[PDB]
């Protein structure tokens, strides 16, 4: 999903922000990976 | 000079205070900010 990197601690584990609470909710009791990528703007206009 | 307060026999909004504050990034143990807003404590003290 889309989330900017300024927010990149509200899906930090023990956050309290509604993002956590609410929206998705990650589940550790299986080995994750979260990664914040950043697609740059000349690949995204390639791939549409 | 940094201020800081002591708040005994008290209580707070945390929705009030998430309102106003982007928050960039936590560290910490022994507690989490989801523990914060959930659970009571005997006491707080705020530098900032
Ligand atoms: C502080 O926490 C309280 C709850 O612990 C939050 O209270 C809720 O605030 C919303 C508005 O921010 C209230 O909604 C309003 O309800 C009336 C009911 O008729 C409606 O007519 C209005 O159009 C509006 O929707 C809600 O009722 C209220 N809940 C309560 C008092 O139990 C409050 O938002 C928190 N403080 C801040 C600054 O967010
Ligand atoms: C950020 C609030 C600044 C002022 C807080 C001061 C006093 C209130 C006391 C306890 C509430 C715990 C703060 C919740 C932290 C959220 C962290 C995040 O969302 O990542
Ligand atoms: C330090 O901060 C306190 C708290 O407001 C203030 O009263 C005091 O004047 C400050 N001292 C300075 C700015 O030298």
């Amino acid at each position: 999903f889309a989330l900017p990197l300024s927010m990149k601690s509200t899906l930090a584990i023990g956050s309290a922000e509604a993002i956590s609470m609410f929206n998705y909710n990650q589940d550790y009791s299986n080995p994750t990976c979260r990664i914040h990528a950043t697609i740059n703007s000349n690949v995204s206009s390639s791939l549409n | 000079n940094y201020s800081r307060r002591v708040f005994t026999n008290c209580n707070y909004n945390l929705t009030k205070l998430l309102s106003l504050v982007e928050v960039d990034e936590f560290v910490c143990d022994k507690t989490t900010p989801e523990s914060l807003a959930t659970g009571c404590y005997s006491s707080l003290v705020v530098d900032w």
